[PDB]
RNA sequence: UUAAUUUAUUAAUGCAAACAGUAACCUGCAUUAAAAAUUUCGGUUGGGGCG
RNA sequence: CCUCCGCAUAAGCCUGCGUCAGAUACUGACAAUUAACAGCCCAAUAUCUACAAUCAACCAACAAGUCAUUAUUACCCUCACUGUCAACCCAACACAGGCAUGCUCAUAAGGAAAGGUUAAAAAAAGUAAAAGGAACUCGGCAAAUCUUACCCCGCCUGUUUACCAAAAACAUCACCUCUAGCAUCACCAGUAUUAGAGGCACCGCCUUGGCUCCACGAGGGUUCAGCUG
RNA sequence: GCUACCUAAGAACAGCUAAAAGAGCACACCCGUCUAUGUAGCAAAAUAGUGGGAAGAUUUAUAGGUAGAGGCGACAAACCUA
RNA sequence: GCUAAACCUAGCCCCAAACCCCCACCUUACUACCAAACCUUAGCCAAACCAUUUACCAAAAUAAAGUAUAGGCGAUA
C-alpha cells in the first residue's frame, strides 16, 4: 500500500508536504521572429481556428492550452535547434507518463492483525506532463553536490493522509518517459499545464491569494522529483547506492496564460529511514513567481505580451550538456 | 419479408370504452383522480408540449421543418465514409487523372538514420510502461517525430520557418458532377500550412493532355455508393480559419488512423480515396476562398499534398487542382502507395530473432522529407 | 434546511434562499491529531460541503478554504436486556481547512 | 358453468361442462343517436329486438339486469339524455323529422337530473359526485370582508 | 461434498427475489405483505 | 442477512453503494463525462441579517411579566389588517405572478 | 420469461446484427426444442431475399456487381455481398459466382426464354423449361422461401398458361404463378453434405448439445 | 396395461347454427382416436406364494 | 522452527483485539474510514458502419468472431452525492471445510506443531531391519521398486447416482428409418445438402449384419520379471 | 444465492515436449480411483498420502430464466436450499 | 446447609352494550426532481373398499319436523 502522490493537486500546503515527502529545500529565484510565432500559435488556438462544436469553459484548458503548448514547444525546438545542437538529437514526448516510486520513512501499523509493526511508508507519483524533452547526455548541475542551504526542510507532524492523500496498491512503476533501453534517457525540460479543476479563476472563486503559487510549486516539486529520480534509478543509483553526480532537470508549469519556471537538482535517493539517519544532503528546487504571458485577447491581437516569459522559455530550451 | 418483429414492435393501445362511441355523453374518467383505476374508463389526454424548453431534454424537429432544406439529394464525404471502388471512384468524383509515380521535382529534392531507427523503436518499442504499444499509441508518434525531423532539417533548408502545423482544423467544400451535389467535410489529422502558395507542378501541356484524357466508368456501381446520403447540410464552403489567417495555404494534409482493430482501420485503397477527396476538398476550398465561386479553369493551379496513416505502410499524394469547372479538363494527382518503411516489428523475441524492426527501407523516408520540402 | 420540501428549480427561476436555517452543527475536538487550520465539525446528514461552507461564510464569517466530509457509522452491536439491538446513530463529520492560514486550535474548556 | 352426468345417467361419471352462447358481429342503427354501431350480439338479442320493434325500443324498454351490459346501459343513458334534452340530434333543416323521432319515443321521458345518473356503476357515481362537489376553497379574506361589510351596514342602519 | 452452505449472499439477489417491489408486483405477493402486516411483523420484506 | 437493520448506502454492492445516498438535496445534474454541473440557483443561499447593534438576545429576564396565550387566528389577523376597511365604509386574487406563493409553496422554511 | 425476441431491428442494415441464442426456449422460459445451446457466438447478416427489389424511385430490370462471397454462420449456403445503384446488400450466392461477376435482376417476361447466365434471376416465363432454379417464392413479391439451402436445386418441369410446376428437392411438385421471380442455378457450398462432423466437440460448437428427456409427457 | 368407468379437455369427421351464392372462423349436438383422469387388485391357507 | 503463504481489490459482513474505565476480543464510555480511487452517466431526429482475433507482419484456418460515428438543432452553469474501519464472508462454533481476480515464488509479508511430566499396554503415523522374497491374500490391498505380454468389454476424449456404485452404463462422431413444402415470441429472422423424432454403434471388405481391425481405459481378469515387514 | 440446464456480458489456464490437435508429461485450478484416519468428527462426507482431467463436449465469477406430477436431466428415479 | 421452595397481580377469557379506524416511503419501499381487476373450489372425509352420493362454510328464532321429499332408495340428506 502506497500513497498516490498527485503533482497537480487541490490540497492546501501541498508544497510543504511534498518537500517533506521528497526532501527538497525550496529556494525562490533561479540558480523577434520568436515573438511572431508565439503570437501566431497563440492566436491560432484561440481565435483563428474555426470551431464547429462551440467550445465551453469546462473544456477550454484541454482544447485550447494543450495544442497551444504542443505546437509552441515543437516550433521553439525547431527554431532553436540551430542555436543549440542538443535539441537536434533530443526526444520529445507529448503526454508520456513519468512514474517514480520511492519509500520515505516508517510508520507503526495503527490497528489490525499487524498492529504495532514497522511498515515503511511508500509513495508513488503518477504524472503525465504535457510534453517533455529528453537528451542522451546529462545537463549541468547548477550547484555542486551537498550544498549548504540553511533553510531547514519542513517537519510534517501529522499522518500524510491529513493532506488528503490516499493509499492504493497497484503496480510499482519507475519510468522516465521512455523505457530503460532507450539511449535518450536523461531529460532537461518538461512542460506542464494545470488542469481545468485547478483554474486560478476557480481558486479565487475559492479563498486564496498565494495558493495559486502553491499549486504551481507542488506540481514543480513532485513532477521534477519524479523525473530526476527516475533518471537516477535508470542510471543505477537507488536508495542504498546513493547518487554520485547530482541529477537535474527543468520544468515550466503554466495554466495557458500564467507561466512559472523551475529548476531542480536531485542530490539524494537515500530517503529511507536507515539510509537517511546519517544523510546530510538534500534535493534543491529553485522556483519563480508566476507571471502572465498575455493579458487578454481581442480576437486579432494579444494585448500585454511578456518578453520576460518568452525569453525564459527560450533560455530553458537553450541550455545544453557540457 | 418485413423486418421488425411484432412482439418487439409497440402493441396497439387497448380499445377505448364505448362511451366514446355513444353520442353525445362525456365519459367519467380517472382524469379527475390523478391516477389509474381499473374501472373508470381511461381518458384521452391532450398532447402535452413543454411551453418553454429545457436544454437537457431536447427533441430535435423532424427533418422537413428545418431552416435550410435542399430538395435535391445531397452527398457528404466525411471522415468515416469508406468508398467501395476506392481510388477509381475517388478519381471519378474529383475529375482527375492518376499518375503512378511521384514527380521528378520532389525526387530531385531528395537528391540521421540513427534517429530514424530511434523513432521506429521509440514508437513501437519504448514509449509505454508495458510491452507492445498499440497502433493508437504508436502511429501519431511516428508521424509527429518525422515532422520534428523535418523541423530539424530547418538548418539545411532555412525557409521552413514560414510554415506551421495545425491540429484540429475542419473544412468543407461542395461541387457538382452530373449535376449532383457533393460535399467533403474536415479532417482531424495534421494540416501543415504555409505562408506562400505551392509551385505549379505540371505545365499547360500536361493540362491539355489530361483534357484529352478521359475518365473511367464502373457500372453498375453508381459513383455515390458509400457517400453518406445527407439531408440539410449548410452548403457554404469553408477553409476552417477566419480571414486574415497567417500561414493560409495548406501545404500538406497528414491523415492518421488510430483504432488498432482491423475492421476499424481503413483499407489501403479506401485510404487513398480518402486522401484524394480530402486533398480536393482543401484545394477547392482554397480556390473558392481566393478566386470566385464560378466554375472555370484556373490559370494558377493549386497544389496540396497528403500523407497516409498506418505508420508501417505509407501513402504519399500530390494533388494539383487546375479546374473548378466540374460537370473538359481534369485535375492531376500523383500518388504512390504502400511505401512500407519497417516491413514488420518483432517486439518480443521468438523461440534466434531479436527485438526490433525487420525489413527496413529509408527511401520512403526520403520521399517524406522531399514531400515536406517541396514548398521550399 | 432539513426535513423541508425544497422548491423545484426549472431553468431560470429565482435562487433558492433560506431564511431561518434548520441546521445545527457543533465543533468537535479531533480524535487523531489533525493539522493546524483544520476545524472538525459534526453535522446533520442532509448538509453538503457547499451548505457547510456557505453556513460558515455567512453566519459566522469564517473564511473557509476547503471542506471534506465523511459519514460515520454508529454501532448497531449493543443489545438491550431484550437481546434487541441498540443503534448508536450515524452522523456526518466535516473537516474544514481555513483560509489565509488562520490556524484554529481547539481550546481547553474544562480547565 | 356446471357439471353434467356422463351418459344422462346419475350412476356414472360427473364431469365439468361450460355452455357458451353463439356470438355475432351485427351492425345496428339507433334512430335516437343516429349512429351505426357494430356489436357482439346473439340470437336472443336479435329476437328481443324484433319483439321490441327496434334497438331503440329494446334498450329503452329493457330493464337494467335483463339488458345486462355496461355498454347497454351507456346506450340507455345516452338515448335518455338525448330525449330529456331534446337535442339538435341529426342537424337543423329537419326539425320536423326530429319531432317525429322524439314523438315516437316520447313515452320514455325522464328529467335530465335522473337521466345523467341512469346506468352508472357505483364507482362512476362516486367519481361524478365528487367532481360535482370539488369546490376550490373560498378565501377567508372574502368571507370575513363579507361579514364586516354586513356588520357595518347594520351599524349604519342603527 | 460438504453440504452446509447453500446461502451464498448477494444483496442484488436478495432484493430482486424477496424485495418489496417484487412482493408488490405480484397479487400473491401483495397478499404476502398483507399477511405479514396482519401477523404484525416488524419486517414485511427484504 | 439482517432484515431488521436499516438499509443504507454502506450496505450493498458497489453500484448500490453509489446509488443510494443520505438525504442531502441535489445541487446540480450529471452529464456525459460522468461530469457534474452544479447549478448556483439550486444551491441554497443562506440569508443572514446584520446582527450588529441589536438588543434581542437569546434569553429574557425572569422579571418579565406573565401573559396568557393567544394564537394568531386568521380572524384576528384580518381585523388588525383591515380596520382601514372600516375607515373607508390588500388581497391577492390568484398567485401566478407572485414570488413567494402561499399555497403551493415556493419558499423554504 | 422476460423474452423480448432479439430481432427488433426495422431498417435493413448491411452490417451484422448481434444474434442472441435461445437454448430452444419459449417466451415462457421453458424448453420447447430439445438439444439446443451453447454454440460459438455468431452474428446475423441481414439477407434481402426479394431478388428483384429495385431501389428507391427507380425502374425495372437492373444490374448488380458481386463484391464478396462469404461464409455465413447462420445458414448453410454462402452469402454474396452485391452492389447495384447506390445501395448494397447480401444475397444467397449460387455456386460459381466469384468476386467480380455481374448479375441481372429482371421482372420482364420476355416471350422468348432468355439466354441467361447461371447467377442472374428472372421470372419463370423468361426461364426456359426444365431449368435448374433455387431461390423460389410461392406468391409473387413475398420473397423466396424454398430451395435456398446449400447445394439444392429444384427443377422447372413445365410452363402452363398462368402457372408453372417446380420439382422441389424432396422429389416434390409445387404449383407457382407464372410471374414470380426465381434465381437460376444451384446454390453454393456443394460438397457441404459430404462433411463428416468428426467430433462431438464440433457438434457442440455448431450449437447442439446432447439432450435427454425429449418427451415431456 | 389387452382391469373398470369416462371423454369433461384437445384432434378430425358428420350434423345443425351464423355468411356468400348460383337455375374460412366461433357455438351446440354426436364419434373415433390421443393424452390422460379417477379407482381397485376377495378369502381359507400348519409363514406367504404355487396348486 | 514453520507457511501455496502474504498483500490488495471484488462479493459478503456491518464497528466485531483503537484509547480509557470497570467487572470477570466481557461490559460501558469515548474516538474513527476525509477523493484524486470507485460508483451514481449519455438531449435528440434521421443516418453510417463487407472486412476478426491470435506480437498480426509472411502465414494458418474454422467453430466465422466484442470494442466505430456523421449533418443540424438546443446546450459555458461547473466538481455535488455516496463507498472508504477491522483479526471480517458462507458453514449453529474464534469450524483442519467452501471462497472470484491481480500481484510477490518463498517471501521484504505472515505465523507456532510441545500446559508440565513420565515413557506401560492397546491404537495412529513414520523410519530401519538378518535370511527368504508373494510363501500373505478374495486379490501384490498397503508398502517397495518399476515394468512385460495376453485376453473380455466399451471404438476414442467426455458424462453419471452431491453423501456407500465412476462402470461394460449414459453421451459421442458414423449410418439407417420416420415426420414436415413453410414466414414473422421457440424451431427460425431457418427452407429437404433443412428441421424435428427414434435406433444401432468408430473403421477396411463385402449384404438380428458378419469377419478383420488400430488407438485409448483410476473398467474386469491372467502371466513374467523385479522389488519389498 | 444449493443443484440441473439455458441466456447475457466477463476471466483463467506455469514450464517442457510439440506445432493448432477434444495433443503427450505436468503445476495452478476442476474432479474424486485406491487406502488409511475419522465416526457426537475439523467436517450432518473431512483429512492424509495415491490418483484422473488440466486449450477444452474445460473450469469459473456476476446478473437473469425454467417451479412441483411441474421444472430439468450426456437416464443416475438423478437433481430442484443438508 | 447449599441448591432450592413458597407468593399475586401483570394481564387475559367469555358475554352485554355500542357500528370502528415536519420529512420519507411501489426504483433495490422507507429514495427531493422526466415522455392493469372481474372465470363452478377441490380434496381429506362417511359409505367400514370405491366409482353416483357424503352434513355445513355461501344472514335467517321456536314449532310444523327429522315430516313431505331425496337417495349405489344406502350411507346419509
Ligand atoms: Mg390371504
Ligand atoms: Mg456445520
Ligand atoms: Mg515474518
Ligand atoms: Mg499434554
Ligand atoms: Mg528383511
Ligand atoms: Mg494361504
Ligand atoms: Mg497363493
Ligand atoms: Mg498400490
Ligand atoms: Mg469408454
Ligand atoms: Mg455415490
Ligand atoms: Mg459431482
Ligand atoms: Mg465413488
Ligand atoms: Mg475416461
Ligand atoms: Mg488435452
Ligand atoms: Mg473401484
Ligand atoms: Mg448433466
Ligand atoms: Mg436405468
Ligand atoms: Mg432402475
Ligand atoms: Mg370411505
Amino acid at each position: 500500500m502506497k500513497y498516490m502522490v498527485y503533482p497537480q493537486t487541490f490540497a492546501l500546503n501541498a508544497d510543504r508536504w511534498y518537500q517533506y515527502f521528497t526532501k527538497t529545500v525550496f529556494l525562490s529565484g533561479l540558480p523577434a521572429a520568436l515573438r511572431a510565432v508565439a503570437c501566431d500559435c497563440l492566436l491560432q488556438e484561440h481565435f483563428y481556428l474555426r470551431r464547429r462544436r462551440r467550445v465551453h469553459r469546462y473544456e477550454e484548458s484541454e482544447v485550447i492550452s494543450l495544442p497551444f503548448l504542443d505546437q509552441l514547444v515543437s516550433t521553439l525546438v525547431g527554431l532553436l535547434s540551430p542555436h543549440n545542437p542538443a535539441l537536434a538529437a533530443a526526444a520529445l514526448d507529448y503526454r508520456c507518463p513519468v512514474h517514480f516510486y520511492w519509500v520515505r520513512g516508517e510508520e507503526i501499523i495503527p490497528r489490525g492483525h499487524r498492529r504495532g509493526r514497522i511498515d515503511d511508508l511508500r509513495y508513488q507519483i503518477d504524472d503525465k506532463p504535457n510534453n517533455q524533452i529528453r537528451i542522451s547526455k546529462q545537463l549541468a548541475e547548477f550547484v555542486p553536490l551537498d550544498y549548504s542551504v540553511p533553510i531547514e526542510i519542513p517537519t510534517i507532524k501529522c499522518k500524510p493522509d491529513k493532506l488528503p492523500l490516499f493509499k492504493r496498491q497497484y503496480e510499482n512503476h519507475i519510468f522516465v518517459g521512455s523505457k530503460t533501453a532507450d539511449p535518450c534517457c536523461y531529460g532537461h525540460t518538461q512542460f506542464h499545464l494545470l488542469p481545468d479543476k485547478l483554474r486560478r479563476e476557480r481558486l479565487l472563486r475559492q479563498n486564496c491569494a498565494d495558493q495559486i503559487e502553491v499549486v504551481f510549486r507542488a506540481n514543480a516539486i513532485a513532477s521534477l522529483f519524479a523525473w530526476t529520480g527516475a533518471q537516477a534509478m535508470y542510471q543505477g543509483f537507488w536508495s542504498e547506492a546513493d547518487v554520485t553526480r547530482p541529477f537535474v532537470s527543468q520544468a515550466v508549469i503554466t495554466d495557458g496564460k500564467y507561466f512559472s519556471f523551475f529548476c531542480y537538482q536531485l542530490n539524494t535517493l537515500a530517503l529511507t529511514t536507515q539510509a537517511d539517519q546519517n544523510n546530510p544532503r538534500k534535493n534543491i528546487c529553485w522556483g519563480t513567481q508566476s507571471k502572465p504571458l498575455y493579458e487578454t485577447i481581442e480576437d486579432n491581437d494579444v494585448k500585454g505580451f511578456n518578453d520576460d516569459v518568452l525569453l525564459q522559455i527560450v533560455h530553458f530550451l537553450l541550455n545544453r550538456p557540457k | 419479408y418485413e423486418w421488425g418483429v411484432r412482439s418487439t414492435r409497440k402493441s396497439e393501445p387497448p380499445p377505448l370504452d364505448r362511451v366514446y362511441e355513444i353520442p353525445g355523453l362525456e365519459p367519467i374518467t380517472f382524469a379527475g383522480k390523478m391516477h389509474f383505476v381499473p374501472w373508470l374508463a381511461r381518458p384521452i389526454f391532450p398532447p402535452w408540449d413543454r411551453g418553454y424548453k429545457d436544454p437537457r431534454f431536447y427533441r430535435s424537429p423532424p427533418l422537413h421543418e428545418h431552416p435550410l432544406y435542399k430538395d435535391q439529394a445531397c452527398y457528404i464525404f466525411h471522415h468515416r465514409c469508406r468508398l467501395l471502388e476506392g481510388v477509381k471512384q475517388a478519381l471519378w468524383l474529383t475529375k482527375t487523372k492518376l499518375i503512378e509515380g511521384l514527380p521528378e521535382k520532389v525526387l530531385s529534392l531528395v537528391d540521421q538514420d540513427e534517429c530514424v531507427l530511434n523513432v521506429i523503436s521509440h514508437a513501437r518499442l519504448w514509449q509505454t510502461t508495458e510491452e507492445i504499444p498499440k497502433r493508437e499509441t504508436y502511429c501519431p508518434v511516428i508521424v509527429d517525430n518525422l515532422i520534428q525531423l523535418c523541423k530539424s532539417q530547418i538548418l539545411k533548408h532555412p525557409s521552413l520557418a514560414r510554415r506551421i502545423c495545425v491540429q484540429n482544423s475542419t473544412f468543407s467544400a461542395t461541387w457538382n458532377r452530373e449535376s449532383l451535389l457533393l460535399q467533403v467535410r474536415g479532417s482531424g489529422g495534421a494540416r501543415l500550412s504555409t505562408k506562400d502558395p505551392l509551385p505549379t507542378i505540371a505545365s499547360r501541356e500536361e493540362i491539355e493532355a489530361t483534357k484529352n484524357h478521359v475518365l473511367e466508368t464502373f457500372y453498375p456501381i453508381s459513383p455515390i455508393i458509400d457517400l453518406h446520403e445527407c439531408n440539410i447540410y449548410d452548403v457554404k464552403n469553408d477553409t476552417g480559419f477566419q480571414e486574415g489567417y497567417p500561414y493560409p495555404y495548406p501545404h500538406t494534409l497528414y491523415l492518421l488512423d488510430k483504432a488498432n482493430l482491423r475492421p476499424h482501420r481503413l483499407q489501403p485503397d479506401q485510404l487513398r480515396a480518402k486522401m484524394i477527396l480530402f486533398a480536393f476538398g482543401s484545394a477547392l476550398a482554397q480556390a473558392r476562398l481566393l478566386y470566385g465561386n464560378d466554375a472555370k479553369v484556373l490559370e494558377q493551379p493549386v497544389v496540396v499534398q497528403s500523407v497516409g496513416t498506418d505508420g508501417r505502410v505509407f501513402h504519399f499524394l500530390v494533388f494539383q487542382l487546375n479546374t473548378t469547372d466540374l460537370d473538359g479538363v481534369k485535375n492531376l494527382a500523383w500518388v504512390d502507395s504502400d511505401q512500407l518503411l519497417y516491413q514488420h516489428f518483432w517486439c518480443l523475441p521468438v523461440i534466434v530473432e531479436p527485438v526490433g524492426p525487420v525489413g527496413f527501407k529509408p527511401e520512403t523516408f526520403r520521399k517524406f522529407l522531399a514531400l515536406y520540402l517541396h514548398g521550399a | 434546511a432539513r426535513n423541508v420540501v425544497y422548491p423545484l428549480y426549472r431553468l431560470g427561476g429565482p435562487q433558492l434562499r433560506v431564511f431561518r436555517t434548520n441546521f445545527f452543527i457543533q465543533l468537535v475536538r479531533p480524535g487523531v491529531a489533525q493539522p493546524e487550520d483544520t476545524v472538525q465539525f459534526r453535522i446533520p446528514m442532509e448538509m453538503t460541503r457547499v451548505d457547510l461552507r456557505n453556513y460558515l461564510e455567512g453566519i459566522y464569517n469564517v473564511p473557509v478554504a476547503a471542506v471534506r466530509t465523511r459519514v460515520q457509522h454508529g454501532s448497531n452491536k449493543r443489545r438491550d436486556h431484550r437481546n434487541v439491538r441498540i443503534k448508536k446513530p450515524d452522523y456526518k463529520v466535516a473537516y474544514v481547512q481555513l483560509a489565509h492560514g488562520q490556524t484554529f486550535t481547539f481550546p481547553d474548556l474544562f480547565p | 358453468l356446471g357439471q353434467i352426468y356422463a351418459n344422462n345417467d346419475k350412476l356414472s361419471k360427473r364431469l365439468k361442462k361450460v355452455w357458451k352462447p353463439q356470438l355475432f358481429e351485427r351492425e345496428f342503427y339507433s334512430e335516437i343517436l343516429d349512429k351505426k354501431f357494430t356489436v357482439t350480439v346473439t340470437m336472443r338479442t336479435l329476437d328481443l329486438i324484433d319483439e321490441a320493434y327496434g334497438l331503440d325500443f329494446y334498450i329503452l324498454k329493457a330493464s337494467g339486469e335483463d339488458l345486462c351490459s355496461k355498454f347497454g346501459m351507456d346506450l340507455k343513458r345516452g338515448m335518455l339524455l338525448r330525449l330529456a334534452r331534446q337535442d339538435p340530434q341529426l342537424h337543423p333543416e329537419d326539425p320536423e323529422r326530429r319531432a317525429a323521432i322524439y314523438d315516437k319515443y316520447k313515452e320514455f321521458a325522464i328529467p335530465e337530473e335522473e337521466a345523467e345518473w341512469v346506468g352508472l356503476t357505483l364507482e362512476e357515481a362516486i367519481e361524478k359526485q365528487r367532481l360535482l362537489e370539488e369546490k376550490d376553497p373560498v378565501p377567508l379574506f372574502k368571507i370575513y370582508v363579507a361579514e364586516l361589510i354586513q356588520q357595518l351596514q347594520q351599524q349604519a342602519l342603527s | 461434498k460438504a453440504r452446509g452452505n447453500e446461502y451464498q449472499p448477494s444483496n442484488i439477489k436478495r432484493k430482486n427475489k424477496h424485495g418489496w417491489v417484487r412482493r408488490l408486483s405480484t397479487p400473491a405477493g401483495v397478499q404476502v405483505i398483507l399477511r405479514r402486516m396482519l401477523k404484525g411483523r416488524k419486517s414485511l420484506s427484504h | 442477512a439482517d432484515r431488521m437493520s436499516k438499509w443504507t448506502s454502506k450496505r450493498g454492492p458497489r453500484s448500490f453503494r453509489g446509488r443510494k445516498g443520505r438525504g442531502a438535496k441535489g445541487i446540480g445534474f450529471l452529464t456525459s463525462g460522468w461530469r457534474f454541473v452544479q447549478i448556483k440557483e439550486m444551491v441554497p443561499e443562506f440569508v443572514v441579517p446584520d446582527l450588529t447593534g441589536f438588543k434581542l438576545k437569546p434569553y429574557v429576564s425572569y422579571l418579565a411579566p406573565e401573559s396568557e396565550e393567544t394564537p394568531l387566528t386568521a380572524a384576528q389577523l384580518f381585523s388588525e389588517a383591515v380596520a382601514p376597511a372600516i375607515e373607508k365604509d390588500g388581497f391577492e386574487p390568484t398567485q401566478e405572478g407572485k414570488l413567494f406563493q402561499l399555497y403551493p409553496r415556493n419558499f423554504l422554511r | 420469461a422476460n423474452f423480448v425476441s432479439w430481432k427488433s431491428r426495422t431498417k435493413y442494415t448491411i452490417t451484422p446484427v448481434k444474434m442472441r441464442k435461445s437454448g430452444g426456449r419459449d417466451h415462457t422460459g421453458r424448453i420447447r426444442v430439445h438439444g439446443i445451446g451453447g454454440g460459438h457466438k455468431q452474428r446475423y447478416r441481414m439477407i434481402d431475399f426479394l431478388r428483384f427489389r429495385p431501389e428507391e424511385t427507380k425502374s425495372g430490370p437492373f444490374e448488380e456487381k458481386v463484391i464478396q462471397v462469404r461464409y455465413d454462420p447462420c445458414r448453410s449456403a454462402d452469402i454474396a455481398l452485391v452492389a447495384g445503384g447506390s445501395r448494397k446488400r447480401w444475397i444467397i450466392a449460387t455456386e460459381n459466382m466469384q468476386a467480380g461477376d455481374t448479375i441481372l435482376n429482371s421482372n420482364h417476361i420476355g416471350r422468348m426464354a432468355v439466354a441467361a447466365r447461371e447467377g442472374d434471376a428472372h421470372p419463370l416465363g423468361a426461364l426456359p423449361v426444365g431449368t435448374l432454379i433455387n431461390n423460389v417464392e410461392s406468391e409473387p413479391g413475398r420473397g423466396a422461401q424454398y430451395i435456398r439451402a446449400a447445394g439444392t436445386c429444384g427443377v422447372l418441369l413445365r410452363k402452363v398458361n398462368g402457372t408453372a410446376i417446380i420439382q422441389l428437392p424432396s422429389k416434390r411438385q409445387m404449383q407457382v404463378l407464372e410471374t414470380c421471380v426465381a434465381t437460376v442455378g444451384r446454390v453454393s457450398n456443394v460438397d457441404h453434405n459430404k462433411r463428416v462432423i468428426g467430433k462431438a466437440g464440433r457438434n457442440r460448437w455448431l450449437g447442439k448439445r446432447p439432450n435427454s428427456g425429449r418427451w415431456h409427457r
